[PDB]
This record gives C-alpha cells, sequence and structure tokens, in this order.
C-alpha cells in the first residue's frame, strides 16, 4: 500500500535552514514525480515544486525560487525538501504528494510536516484562574495560560475527572510566545461547593502546575 | 499564474442533502483538474482526477463533472464523514495552483451565546499584568463579532482572539476574547465591557463588570 | 586367348562394344561358326576378318576453335582472348575417358569499370572533402595498368522512413542537420550520381557538389545500393567486356534483410532495378532490404566484384560477410578515405591474381578431373584454381572426361569457364555406342527364322514386338 | 499428419488490409472458439491506413468477419505546461494480436508519438502502443509503456541513456498463463530492444481514456546496456513464455534477437527479472536467428523444448556455394539444473528463397499418439514459391527429421502462406487440434481442420 511518512515537526530559529524528508512506503520513490506543497491557515496551498526522483530534474514556482531545495536518495527511497534563511512567513505545514495514475495528478499525500520558525526560548506557562464576579442556575470558570513557548501544552480540570461541559480554545501567538484559555460550566450548587482545580502540563519546560479556583 | 476561484468558502448543510462546490479557472484548462478532502485536523484525500476520475477506494457518491473554465464536485447523500474542507486543483499549467477551499459544516438551530466577563487574577496583577477574559460559549451560526469598551469607549488594540471548532456534540461555536493591559494602565479606568453581536439578536449582548467594586 | 571380350558372349555388335572400350566387332559374313565375332581388333584381322567389316571406334578430342591468346587487352571492341582452346570435339565409347587442356590467361591492358559507392551520412563528411581529387589521382596510377579506365560514382545513406528518419520538426525533414549549426541535404536510400565514363574530371566535379545527410541509427542501407548499382546495368553504365569493380565505403555497421520491418517494411527485395529518370531508388520506402543470397545471385550474374572498404572499426564485421559472399575483397579504408586510392589498387590486383574453373551444363553421366599448372610448369593435381597471379600470367589445366555407360541422347555439349570471365571453352560431346553397319541392317530378313528376326552387323536379332 | 487439405475454410478482409498479418484463437467467457485476426493495413476513418482487428465467428464455411471496435482518432493533450500527442496514421493496429482468458491485445507497434513544450519537442517517434478488449463487455484499455515526457535536449545531454522513444513496443507479444502482457519492443534504447510486462489486470485498473501518460505501477522494464554486443539487436524481435528453471512457480521468457552481436543472432532465456539464464548463439551472421521462436514440449518428458527459427539461413552446398533456404533448431531441455547444450536436430529449408523457420507453431498432439509436434512455415517455399507449412512430429527422442505432412498454400504468388500460424487448439469440438495459418498477402486466413489418423 502507498504510503508517504514525512519526518517529524522541526522547530527552528530565523535565518537557519531545515531540510524535511518525505519516505516512500509499499513502492518506488523513482516511479512518479514527487511535489511539496505549503500549508497556511490564510494563505491557503501553495505549490513549491517537483522532482524526478529517477534523474533528480525539478521544478519551481517562481516564488519559492532561493529558499526551496528539492532533492531526492533513490537508496534511502526518500525525497527532501530544503528550506534556507527561514523566516517567520516559513512557519507552515509541509506535505509531499505523488499521482496515483495521471502523470501530472496530486492524489496521494503524506500526512505532513509542522514548521515553526522563531526566536522564543522555551518559556514555561503562567498559570492564572478565573473566578466569576459578585446569581443564576448555572456557573462558568476559567483558566489562562500565557507566555509559553514552544507548543504544545495539556490543560484538564480535577486531573481529567471533570470533562463534560468544557471548553480549551486553539492557542495563539501572542509576541513571540502562545496565549491559550479554557471554560468549564457547572451548576451553581457544584462551586464554590465542589473544588475545581486547572491542570496544565508543559512538557517542553517539563512542568505540571496546578491552580485550584477561588471565588472573589 | 492560472488563479482558482473556489466557492462558495462554507456550506452549512445536514446529513443526506446533496451539495456541489464549484471552481472557476482564469482559463480553460480541459479538465486537468484535482479535488481534495481535508479532514479535520488530518492530512489529505485524493478524490478526483482528470476533471471526472475518481481516486481508487473513494465513495461514487462523489462525482466531478465541467468542461473548459468552470468544473464541480458534488456529494450525494451527505454522510457524516464527509464534513470536512474540499480544494481543487489545476494541473493544466506550471506552477500548480489551488482553490481558496471550501469547508462543509453542520446545521442547526439557531442559538444565543453564553457570554461571561472574567477580571484579572491576583496573581497576574502581582506579576505586573492585567487580563480581561471574556467566554462566548456554545452559539450558532458562527458569525459573531465582539467589542471591548473601557469606560464605556471602544478599546481595539491589545485584544486577542480564539476561535473552537463545531462542536461534536451540539455543532455550536465558541470564542475566547483577551484584553491585555500593563497592571498600572488597568487601574487607570473602572468599567470594563464586553459586547456580544449575534443574529440571533438585534441587541448585542452586555457583561461588564467594575474594578475594585464586587 | 579368350577375354572379357568373347567370354561375355554377347548378342550384337552394340553389346559388344559396351563391354569395354577396348572392344571390337567383325560385321563379315565368311567367319567360321565356332569364332566370336566380338574380340580384339589384332585377333580379328588375325583370323581373316574383312578389315572394312571391323567396328571399332576411338575415343577422341579435336579442337573445332583454337584462337591463340592474346598479348593485350586493349585495342579492339574485344577481339580479344583469354581462353584457348574455345572450342573442342569430344567423342566417348561406353565408358571409356579422354583428356584435353584449357589455357587461361590474365590479359594484360585490360579495360576496367569502377564505381565508386560511398556512405554520405555525417561521419562522411570529412572524407568527401578528401576524395574531391581522387578521379585524376586514379587515373594516373589505374593509366599503369589498363588503357581503357571508366569510373563513375552513387552514394546512400539508409531508408528515408522513420524510424530511420528524423521526422520532426517540419523543418527536419527539408534540413535534417537543422537542430546543428549547418545545413545538410534531406534524407535518401540511394542516388545514382555519374554513369561510369572515362572522362574523369566529371568525376571530381560531381564530387565537389555532394554533401552529406543525417539519419537516426547507426547501420546503414548501403545494401539497398549495392543491388541497385548491380542490376541497373544501364544506368549504372557497366559495360560488356571489363573487369567491375564496385566499391563500397562506410565507417558503418549495415541493415540486412528483415531489419526493414522496424519501418513496417516487409516486402521483400525483388532483385529488380527500380531507378529511374530522377537518379534515386524508388522503392527504398518500400521493399526490404536485400538478403547476402541475393546479393549474391544478381553479383554473379552481372559479373561484378564487390569491395569492402570499410573502416578499422567495421573491418571484421565486414571480412565475415565478405567469407558469405565469395569472390568479395575487404581493404581497411582510413577514417576519412585517405588511403582509398591505394585500396582500390590493391584490390583490383587482388581480383585479378586468381584463375578458378567452373563447369556449366554437364551431363549426368559425365564426370570430369583436374590438373592444374601454376606459377612455374609445377602439377597440381586434382585441382582447378589458381592463385597468386600476376596480369599477364598464364596457367593451363589438365582434364578428363569419364563417361558411365552410354546415355540415352548421343549429343551434348557443355562450358569450362573460368569465374568473372567473358570466354570460354564449349566442349562439344559425341557418344560412340552403336555399330555403322546398323544403319544398314535387314527387317524380317529371309535369313532370319523365316522372316521372324532382323539381320543387322553380321547376326540375327529377335524383330520388334517379340 | 492428419490435418485435412481437402476441405479448407477460408476467411477474408478488406484488399489491401493485410488481414491475416498476425492472428490467434480465442475463446469466450463460455469456451466458444473464435479466431481474432490483424490486419494492419487497415483504412481508417480519414481514408489514411491504421490497420484494424477482426473477431472471426468458427463455422465451416467461413467468409466476413465483424471488426472488433478500437479509438482510431489522433489524441491532444495540453497539461502540465505541455502538449502530449499520439499519431496513428500508418500504425499498424493488428501486426500482432493475442488472446489470453476472454481478454484480446492487439498491438500498433507504429503508432508514434511526441511532447512539445515551446520551441521544444521529445521528437515524433514510433513508441509503438496496444488495445484492450474484453469482447463480451466492450471494456476497453490500452498499454503504451514507452511513451515517455522528456524533451530531445535532455536525451542528448545524457548521452541517449535510457532512450524509450522507438520502443516499438507490441512489435512482438505473449501472455503468461497467470495473466501478465509481456510485450516485445525491438527498438528500445536506441535499438538494442527492450520487454514490458505489466498484469492485464492492473492495465485495465489503471488506464481511463485521454491521460495519454500514466502509471502501471506493478509493471517491469528490462534494461538498457553498454555493451556492443547488444547494439543494433533488436531483442524483443519475438517472444515467448515457458518453464525452464524446473520451479513451477517461475515463469520464465524467451526473446529473439535476431541481429545481436553484429548480426549473429541469439535467443535469450530469462527470469521475470529479466536475469539471464541461457542464451543460445546464432549460427551464421544474417540467417536472422531468433527470427521466430517456439516453445512446447516435444518428446514426452513434461519438460518444455525451444524451438528457434533463422529463415535467412544458407545451407552449404556444392562446389562452395552457398543457399538461402532458411533452418530451424531444436532444442531439448535437460533434466534439472543443467545448460541447453547444442541443438538436438536442425531442420534445413530445400527451396531457394523459401524462408523456412520463418513461423514455428506448437500444434498440440496434433495424431493423438501422446507426443506433441510443431508446424514450421516457408512463406515462399514449395516448388512454384508460393508457401508450404510443415509438420513435424514430436517422438520419444525430440523430432522426426522428415516432415508428416506439407501443406501447399492455396493462394496465388505473393500471398506470404505461413507468415503467421498458431495451433494446439480445437476449433469444431471433435477432440483434435486444428491449425490456422494467416496468407496476409492475400487479406486471407486459411483453416485447416485435424481429422481422425487414415
Ligand atoms: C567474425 O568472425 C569471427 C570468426 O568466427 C569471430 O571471431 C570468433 O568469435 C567467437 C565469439 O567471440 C570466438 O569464440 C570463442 O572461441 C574461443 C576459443 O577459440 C580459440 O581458438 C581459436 C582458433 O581459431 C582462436 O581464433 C581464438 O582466438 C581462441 O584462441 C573460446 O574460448 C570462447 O569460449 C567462450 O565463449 C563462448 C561463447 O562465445 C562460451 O560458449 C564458452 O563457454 C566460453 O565462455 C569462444 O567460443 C572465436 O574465438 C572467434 N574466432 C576467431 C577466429 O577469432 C568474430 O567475432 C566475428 N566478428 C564480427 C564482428 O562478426
Ligand atoms: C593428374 O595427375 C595424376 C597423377 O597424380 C594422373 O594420374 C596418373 O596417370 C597416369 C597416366 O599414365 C597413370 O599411369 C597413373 O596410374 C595415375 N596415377 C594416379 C591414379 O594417381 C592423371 O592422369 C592426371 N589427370 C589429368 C586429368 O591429367
Ligand atoms: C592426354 O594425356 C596425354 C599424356 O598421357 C597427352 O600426351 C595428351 O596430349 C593429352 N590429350 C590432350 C588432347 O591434351
Ligand atoms: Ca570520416
Ligand atoms: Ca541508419
Ligand atoms: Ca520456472
Ligand atoms: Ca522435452
Ligand atoms: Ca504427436
Ligand atoms: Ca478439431
Ligand atoms: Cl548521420
Ligand atoms: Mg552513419
Amino acid at each position: 500500500e502507498v504510503q508517504l511518512q514525512q519526518s517529524g515537526a522541526e522547530l527552528v530559529k530565523p535565518g537557519a535552514s531545515v531540510k524535511l524528508s518525505c519516505t516512500a512506503s509499499g513502492f518506488n520513490i523513482k516511479d512518479t514525480y514527487v511535489h511539496w506543497v505549503k500549508q497556511r491557515p490564510e494563505q491557503g496551498l501553495e505549490w513549491i515544486g517537483r522532482i524526478d526522483p529517477a534523474n533528480g530534474y525539478t521544478k519551481y514556482d517562481p516564488k519559492f525560487q532561493g529558499k526551496a531545495t528539492i532533492t531526492a536518495d533513490t537508496s534511502s527511497n526518500t525525497a527532501y525538501l530544503q528550506l534556507s534563511s527561514l523566516t517567520s512567513e516559513d512557519t507552515a505545514v509541509y506535505y509531499c504528494v505523488r499521482p496515483l495514475y495521471d502523470y501530472y495528478a496530486m492524489d496521494y499525500w503524506g500526512q505532513g510536516t509542522s514548521v515553526t520558525v522563531s526566536s522564543a526560548k522555551t518559556t514555561a506557562p503562567s498559570v492564572y484562574p478565573l473566578a466569576p464576579v459578585c446569581t443564576g442556575s448555572s456557573v462558568t470558570l476559567g483558566c489562562l495560560v500565557k507566555g509559553y513557548f514552544p507548543e504544545p501544552v495539556t490543560l484538564t480540570w480535577n486531573s481529567g475527572s471533570l470533562s463534560s461541559g468544557v471548553h480549551t480554545f486553539p492557542a495563539v501567538l501572542q509576541s513571540d510566545l502562545y496565549t491559550l484559555s479554557s471554560s468549564v460550566t457547572v451548576t451553581s450548587s457544584t462551586w464554590p461547593s465542589q473544588s475545581i482545580t486547572c491542570n496544565v502540563a508543559h512538557p517542553a519546560s517539563s512542568t505540571k502546575v496546578d491552580k485550584k479556583i477561588e471565588p472573589r | 499564474d492560472i488563479l482558482m476561484t473556489q466557492s462558495p468558502s462554507s456550506m452549512s448543510v445536514s446529513l443526506g442533502d446533496t451539495v456541489s462546490i464549484t471552481c472557476h479557472a482564469s482559463q480553460g484548462i480541459s479538465s486537468n483538474i484535482g479535488w481534495l478532502q481535508q479532514k479535520p485536523g488530518k492530512s489529505f484525500m485524493g478524490l478526483i482526477y482528470y476533471g471526472t476520475n475518481l481516486v481508487d477506494g473513494v465513495p461514487s457518491r462523489f462525482s466531478g463533472s465541467g468542461s473548459g473554465a468552470d468544473y464541480s464536485l458534488t456529494i450525494s447523500s451527505l454522510d457524516s464523514e464527509d464534513f470536512a474542507d474540499y480544494y481543487c486543483v489545476q494541473y493544466a499549467q506550471l506552477p500548480y495552483t489551488f482553490g481558496g477551499g471550501t469547508k462543509l459544516e453542520i446545521k442547526r438551530a439557531d442559538a444565543a451565546p453564553t457570554v461571561s466577563i472574567f477580571p484579572p487574577s491576583s496573581e497576574q496583577l502581582t506579576s505586573g499584568g492585567a487580563s480581561v477574559v471574556c467566554f462566548l460559549n456554545n452559539f450558532y451560526p458562527k458569525d459573531i463579532n465582539v467589542k471591548w469598551k473601557i469606560d464605556g469607549s471602544e478599546r481595539q488594540n491589545g485584544v486577542l482572539n480564539s476561535w473552537t471548532d463545531q462542536d461534536s456534540k451540539d455543532s455550536t461555536y465558541s470564542m475566547s476574547s483577551t484584553l491585555t493591559l500593563t497592571k498600572d494602565e488597568y487601574e487607570r479606568h473602572n468599567s470594563y465591557t464586553c459586547e456580544a453581536t449575534h443574529k440571533t439578536s438585534t441587541s448585542p449582548i452586555v457583561k461588564s463588570f467594575n474594578r475594585n467594586e464586587c | 586367348g579368350p577375354n572379357i571380350c568373347t567370354t561375355r558372349g554377347v548378342s550384337s555388335c552394340q553389346q559388344c562394344l559396351a563391354v569395354s572400350p577396348m572392344c571390337a566387332w567383325c560385321s563379315d559374313e565368311a567367319l567360321p561358326l565356332g569364332s566370336p565375332r566380338c574380340d580384339l581388333k589384332e585377333n580379328l584381322l588375325k583370323d581373316n576378318c574383312a578389315p572394312e567389316s571391323i567396328e571399332f571406334p576411338v575415343s577422341e578430342a579435336r579442337v573445332l576453335e583454337d584462337r591463340p591468346l592474346s598479348d593485350k587487352g586493349s585495342g579492339d571492341s574485344s577481339q580479344v582472348t583469354q581462353v584457348s582452346p574455345q572450342r573442342i570435339a569430344l567423342r566417348l565409347r561406353p565408358d571409356d575417358s579422354k583428356n584435353f587442356s584449357i589455357q587461361v590467361r590474365q590479359v594484360e591492358d585490360y579495360p576496367v569499370d569502377i564505381y565508386y559507392l560511398m556512405d554520405l551520412s555525417y561521419s562522411m563528411k570529412d572524407d568527401l572533402w578528401s576524395i574531391q581529387n581522387l578521379g585524376t589521382k586514379l587515373a594516373t596510377q589505374m593509366r599503369k595498368l589498363t588503357s581503357n579506365l571508366r569510373i563513375g560514382f552513387g552514394a546512400f545513406v539508409d531508408k528515408p522512413v522513420s524510424p530511420y528518419m528524423y521526422i520532426s520538426p517540419p523543418e527536419a525533414l527539408e534540413n535534417p542537420c537543422y537542430d546543428m549549426k549547418t545545413t545538410c541535404l534531406p534524407m535518401f536510400g540511394y542516388k545514382h550520381v555519374l554513369t561510369l565514363t572515362d572522362q574523369v574530371t566529371r568525376f571530381n566535379e560531381e564530387v565537389k557538389k555532394q554533401s552529406v545527410s543525417r539519419n537516426r541509427d547507426a547501420p546503414e542501407g548501403g545494401f539497398d545500393a549495392i543491388m541497385q548499382a548491380t542490376v541497373c546495368d544501364e544506368k549504372i553504365g557497366w559495360r560488356n567486356d571489363a573487369s567491375h569493380l564496385l566499391v563500397f565505403t562506410t565507417d558503418a555497421k549495415t541493415h540486412i534483410a528483415l531489419d526493414g520491418r522496424l519501418a513496417g517494411i516487409v516486402q521483400p527485395n525483388d532483385g529488380q532495378c527500380h531507378v529511374g529518370s530522377d537518379n534515386h531508388y524508388s522503392a527504398s520506402t518500400t521493399m526490404d532490404y536485400p538478403s547476402l543470397g541475393l546479393m549474391t545471385e544478381k553479383l554473379s550474374q552481372k559479373n561484378i566484384n564487390l569491395i569492402f572498404a570499410v573502416t578499422e572499426n567495421v573491418v571484421n564485421l565486414y571480412q565475415n560477410y565478405s567469407e558469405l559472399i565469395p569472390g568479395t575483397t575487404v581493404g581497411v579504408l582510413s577514417m576519412d578515405s585517405s588511403n582509398v586510392l591505394q585500396l582500390i589498387v590493391d584490390a583490383y590486383g587482388k581480383i585479378r591474381s586468381k584463375v578458378e574453373l567452373e563447369v556449366r551444363d554437364l551431363p549426368e553421366e559425365l564426370s570430369l578431373s583436374f590438373n592444374a599448372t601454376c606459377l612455374n610448369n609445377e602439377v597440381i593435381p586434382g585441382l582447378k584454381s589458381c592463385m597468386g597471379l600476376k596480369i599477364g600470367d598464364t596457367v593451363s589445366f589438365s582434364i578428363e572426361a569419364k563417361v558411365r555407360g552410354c546415355p540415352q541422347e548421343k549429343e551434348k555439349s557443355f562450358t569450362i569457364k573460368p569465374v568473372g570471365f567473358k570466354d570460354s571453352l564449349i566442349v562439344q560431346v559425341t557418344f560412340d555406342c552403336d555399330c555403322a553397319c546398323q544403319a544398314q541392317a535387314e527387317p524380317n530378313s529371309h535369313r532370319c527364322n523365316n522372316g521372324n528376326g532382323t539381320f543387322e552387323c553380321g547376326v540375327c536379332r529377335c524383330g520388334p514386338g517379340w | 499428419l492428419n490435418l485435412d487439405p481437402v476441405q479448407l475454410t477460408f476467411y477474408a478482409g478488406p484488399n489491401g488490409s493485410q488481414f491475416g498479418f498476425s492472428l490467434d484463437f480465442h475463446k469466450d467467457s463460455h469456451g466458444r472458439v473464435a479466431i481474432v485476426v490483424g490486419a494492419p493495413r487497415t483504412l481508417g476513418p480519414s481514408q489514411e491506413e491504421t490497420g484494424g482487428v477482426f473477431l472471426c465467428p468458427w463455422r465451416a464455411e467461413g467468409g466476413q468477419c465483424p471488426s472488433l471496435l478500437f479509438d482510431l482518432r489522433d489524441e491532444t493533450r495540453n497539461v502540465g505546461s505541455q502538449t502530449l500527442q499520439t499519431f496513428k496514421a500508418r500504425q499498424g493496429l493488428g501486426a500482432s494480436v493475442v488472446s489470453w482468458s476472454d481478454v484480446i491485445v492487439a498491438c500498433a507497434p507504429w503508432q508514434h508519438w511526441n511532447v512539445l513544450e515551446k520551441t521544444e519537442e521529445a521528437e515524433k517517434t514510433p513508441v509503438g502502443s496496444c488495445f484492450l478488449a474484453q469482447p463480451e463487455s466492450g471494456r476497453r484499455a490500452e498499454y503504451s509503456p514507452c511513451r515517455g515526457n522528456t524533451l530531445s535536449r535532455i536525451y542528448v545531454e545524457n548521452d541517449f541513456s535510457w532512450d524509450k522513444r522507438y520502443c516499438e513496443a507490441g512489435f512482438s507479444s505473449v501472455v503468461t498463463q497467470a495473466g501478465e502482457l509481456v510485450l516485445g519492443a525491438p527498438g528500445g534504447y536506441y535499438f538494442l530492444g527492450l520487454l514490458a510486462q505489466a498484469p492485464v489486470a492492473d492495465i485495465f485498473s489503471s488506464y481511463r481514456p485521454g491521460i495519454l501518460l500514466w502509471h502501471v505501477s506493478s509493471q517491469s522494464l528490462s534494461f538498457d546496456s553498454s555493451n556492443p554486443e547488444y547494439f543494433d539487436g533488436y531483442w524483443g524481435y519475438s517472444v515467448a513464455v515457458g518453464e525452464f528453471d524446473g520451479d513451477l512457480n517461475t515463469t520464465e521468457y524467451v526473446v529473439g534477437a535476431p541481429t545481436w552481436s553484429w548480426t549473429l543472432g541469439a535467443v535469450e532465456i530469462l527470469d521475470s527479472y529479466y536475469q539471464r539464464l541461457h542464451r543460445l548463439r546464432g549460427e551464421q551472421m544474417a540467417s536472422y536467428f531468433g527470427h521466430s521462436v517456439a516453445v512446447t514440449d516435444v518428446n514426452g518428458d513434461g519438460r518444455h523444448d525451444l524451438l528457434v527459427g533463422a529463415p535467412l539461413y544458407m545451407e552449404s552446398r556444392a562446389d562452395r556455394k552457398l543457399a538461402e533456404v532458411g533452418r530451424v533448431y531444436l532444442f531439448l531441455q535437460p533434466r534439472g539444473p543443467h545448460a541447453l547444450g547444442a541443438p538436438s536436430l536442425l531442420l534445413t529449408g530445400t527451396q531457394l528463397y523459401g524462408r523456412f523457420g520463418s513461423a514455428i507453431a506448437p500444434l498440440g498432439d496434433l495424431d493423438r499418439d501422446g507426443y506433441n509436434d510443431i508446424a514450421v512455415a516457408a512463406p515462399y517455399g514449395g516448388p512454384s514459391g508460393r508457401g508450404q507449412v510443415l509438420v513435424f512430429l514430436g517422438q520419444s527422442e525430440g523430432l522426426r527429421s522428415r516432415p508428416s505432412q506439407v501443406l501447399d498454400s492455396p493462394f496465388p504468388t505473393g500471398s506470404a502462406f505461413g507468415f503467421s500460424l498458431r495451433g494446439a487448439v480445437d476449433i469444431d469440438d471433435n477432440g483434435y487440434p486444428d491449425l490456422i495459418v494467416g496468407a496476409y498477402g492475400a487479406n486471407q486466413v486459411a483453416v485447416y481442420r485435424a481429422q481422425p489418423v487414415v
């Protein structure tokens, strides 16, 4: 069965260079063109270029001329995408692609490699409890995680105990650092009746702090 | 380069519907077009190649058609698994170019958001920072506007928004808005408010508190 | 005493002669009952047998035409003689044998045709340059050997058809060298350029206007060209009375019969001339390359001596083809044909260094044997060919004919001819198996069982129907 | 021995079409035998020769046959900033045909192809192409493994390596019992010759109309070479399959290369990865040893033997002279792992230019004595030069050295009677396998029915 297995997420600094890999599984990488595609949430999908691993001949979108270098080693059934003089805007997910039957098509995709270019140092998050202000039948608490790097973090309530009725929002980049928050909802009779704690783990800095929510 | 204008950018539909995504190219591409599918937080799967040809393994409820510069993907009788992103791609010319994408979303009855405001934590304040958080939970549809007011006047700087993907249980969306000020600046004022503007009401849902007061 | 002639107890004059070539028959009336009439001629006369009633044929051989060998092949319109005698009469009685002689001369100053057949694919461009003076230079050297030289020129590349020929873009049809930085001719199969002539500057000047073409695959279409240069007699201009040298120059392998299918051509070569007034081989795109056997047949039929003049890289190849086409010569051609003159002169020498007898229309019941005298009166038995000869040399062969029994037809003739030679010896054979006295036999003779029989040669033979 | 030369059956195609150039027996899903006939000069739509294929139902009286229709239109595809082109004029569709299961494969070895890109091009060349049909369902597919999209300048810059532009894929063809199509392509790799293999199933499932350049991933092609012995060898001029390594799970390929080694000629036996197991060398240059090959067990020991045709072999005759007559070589396969040796038997033609050995057809067991038999064609043989097919019977020691039966062409001079032959199939269900003989020069096919031994 045809599978393209790409290397793991990369985490590099601006101005540096990185080389991604795409390894054929269940087939000979030399059989077809191999393309590279860039994806960003805003800009969407962009074709970088292709290579014919049988002979090494490449094509590129002129936009990527300079930054992107596509190569292949038929020996290790692998194709590479080297990026140079990295920049914030090079932050995106990268996929390798090959056709099924049509020589020119784009049918099979690797799982994708995440790339993040930053100067941010490994910073531990600041965890702040969010108690409401000085009434109804339902109550909502929160937890704010601020200024950490790099991603990701795990967030739970009462150590996975309280699960239903919870919203943890996608982290967002704030001045080279990330910020995330989570909300939880229950009945008035539950809180402050029952102790609710916020469990945040940041493996990168190997920190697992936990803030209990206290009323005002 | 050839421009690929894919429409619509999103659609709210339901299990069983028959829906069509269109793609228009800036010049004839004689069926040299592919259709792709990206499931939430996963990689891509090929659906169609050369205009009308199913990729091996793809169910026949998917069909591709069109010619010249106009093409369509059609999905007959939507299945739960079919709610995802779809993209067209042309390969008539290098460089290959892609459509803007289309997201299929679950349709449901409108629902006003549950707003909640939270003043800065003691800890944060003692560290020198001040973040006012505002949650807008479980609403539909997804289109919503949040406005921050300090002492009655709108504030735009220092605001940080975050949205979740449609929920798996109730098919609603939630949003998180955070206003960050310096401790010093936070104390120059008293009233903090966030207004939620949604189609479920002509009046913005308002929530606020007064510093010091409680 | 008694011999096989008498002991055999024959019944007729004819049966007598057939016993042995030494037997004779007596047709005399006055012969004792007990005395046999089939015995040695000496015994019959010894027994008072009328000399005129003795039947005893003797195998003989007399020359009918015996022109002398020419000293020069110049002059005349070929009243030249190179085989002697030219005709003889041969008489043989049953089972007998007779011997005769033949002289063969490699005559001096014999006319020569040289048709130069040239590969003009692109790698021969330099070659074209270096032979622009060949016509006159060759005339100078050949003048030493002959005073009747004619020369001519033809050229080949390959079948102008895909995939041998480039067929795109359209510009490539008009100029195959377009994607290089030059111009060359559109592809051609074979073209005749200069009919054999004694005006050698015509050769220099035609050659100076020739140019190369270009094609895709290495083997070339030269065998098509050998065939046409061979069977288009009138157009090439070969002369009846002259040595024919066909000089084939190439630096590459060659296409052969059954290769044509790669161009969709399956029609076997018909060995016929297909060069018309436009001087191009018009069946090139519709007829397969010729086989070695067909080439051999036509070359031999038109008395053409084929010379493979090829480069070191394919000399072994052509030497091997040469062994499958007897009479062919191979010489090593330099990469620019700068040595082709001496190659031609040496080939001519080698061609006329051999005499090899050949027999045609030999009756089943005749067998021949040969003793050759080459070099210096040294007899070489069981041999019918001489080698290492020089122009002007003369050789001879002693020949013996042996007849088995007596054939139904009493007169047959056959030919002895050296390979490649115009002249030959015609042997007219007469089988002497009958008796003269038979021509005056007596059917239903009163003497023979009351007319039941026939009286011939002095005895009674049963008549027809008995 | 027992083919009936009195009551023949004749099928006929259009004048000038070369109907009979190739043929095969075809069995429909029900086991009903028909005859598929290639006619590589049949006129197309533009009144231009493109070739065509016919599928002849069996009838004692023969007659005309319906067409097996294939798309005869030139195709163009602008894609990837290139222009892909097929050219079907004079492609010779039906220059080879073969049947396997309920599928028919008909090839057009001279189909041309080109790729344009701005002012550059691949060059318009005969890559050849094969068409596949499943008559009962109407399914169609194509296979053209030498098509490429590399531009001319790249081949020049890379010294013409892996140059498949002049393949003529389909020039010869055969299908393994397991359904792998194997194509001979004598022009492959700048006229060395190559083989291309792919399962029929994968050819159908990977093909779609209009694509023109597509991947058949399970396909396998042979290799280029720098050894001059192979140059212009036309390796793949003929092809066949059989069992020659003693292991019944592998199928071995037999490949004719009639101009191998400066026209000495050769036949090679290979494993399915194109690794060479044996090589038989021609006996005489230009004899076209390898023009045809046949595989059949003739001496009843269960081991496949090999026959090789050299139709231009010149036999030695009186007075140091040579007569082109053609020759067939039989090689008996020895017990267990060992080399095929010298030939076990040489069969030599008698008629000058007759081309004895131009085709060789296994007959199965014609006279039913337990040994398999063959027919050899001499398309210009016979006392009148009109063509002969000669039957030789198998026996414990190989083959009989003298023909048991001779079939003289029933057609006029020039028919090429015997140029194509096929046997070993019982078409009239009488329990004896029969013989079909193509005479493309007369646009006809003759069927000889085997009868009980007299
Ligand atoms: C033109 O024609 C010539 C003559 O036929 C060809 O030359 C022959 O080529 C063959 C194939 O290469 C050679 O065959 C080899 O013979 C060797 C022994 O021969 C010796 O003795 C002869 C006596 O005449 C000498 O000439 C020669 O130099 C040797 O000393 C064997 O040892 C070889 O066996 C090996 O290869 C064969 C396969 O070919 C295997 O079966 C064996 O197991 C082993 O591996 C071989 O058989 C032959 O020697 C050559 N003869 C001559 C006289 O040179 C040319 O090739 C041909 N050229 C062209 C372009 O057509
Ligand atoms: C060729 O030469 C041979 C000798 O090698 C001749 O044969 C001999 O002929 C003489 C004639 O008197 C006999 O006595 C010998 O017995 C023969 N010897 C043999 C048989 O070798 C022969 O005559 C010559 N043939 C021709 C045609 O001249
Ligand atoms: C035949 O041979 C004899 C010698 O045995 C010779 O004298 C005679 O001249 C020869 N016959 C002819 C006609 O040459
Ligand atoms: Ca040269
Ligand atoms: Ca050539
Ligand atoms: Ca096997
Ligand atoms: Ca056997
Ligand atoms: Ca038998
Ligand atoms: Ca039958
Ligand atoms: Cl050239
Ligand atoms: Mg050349």
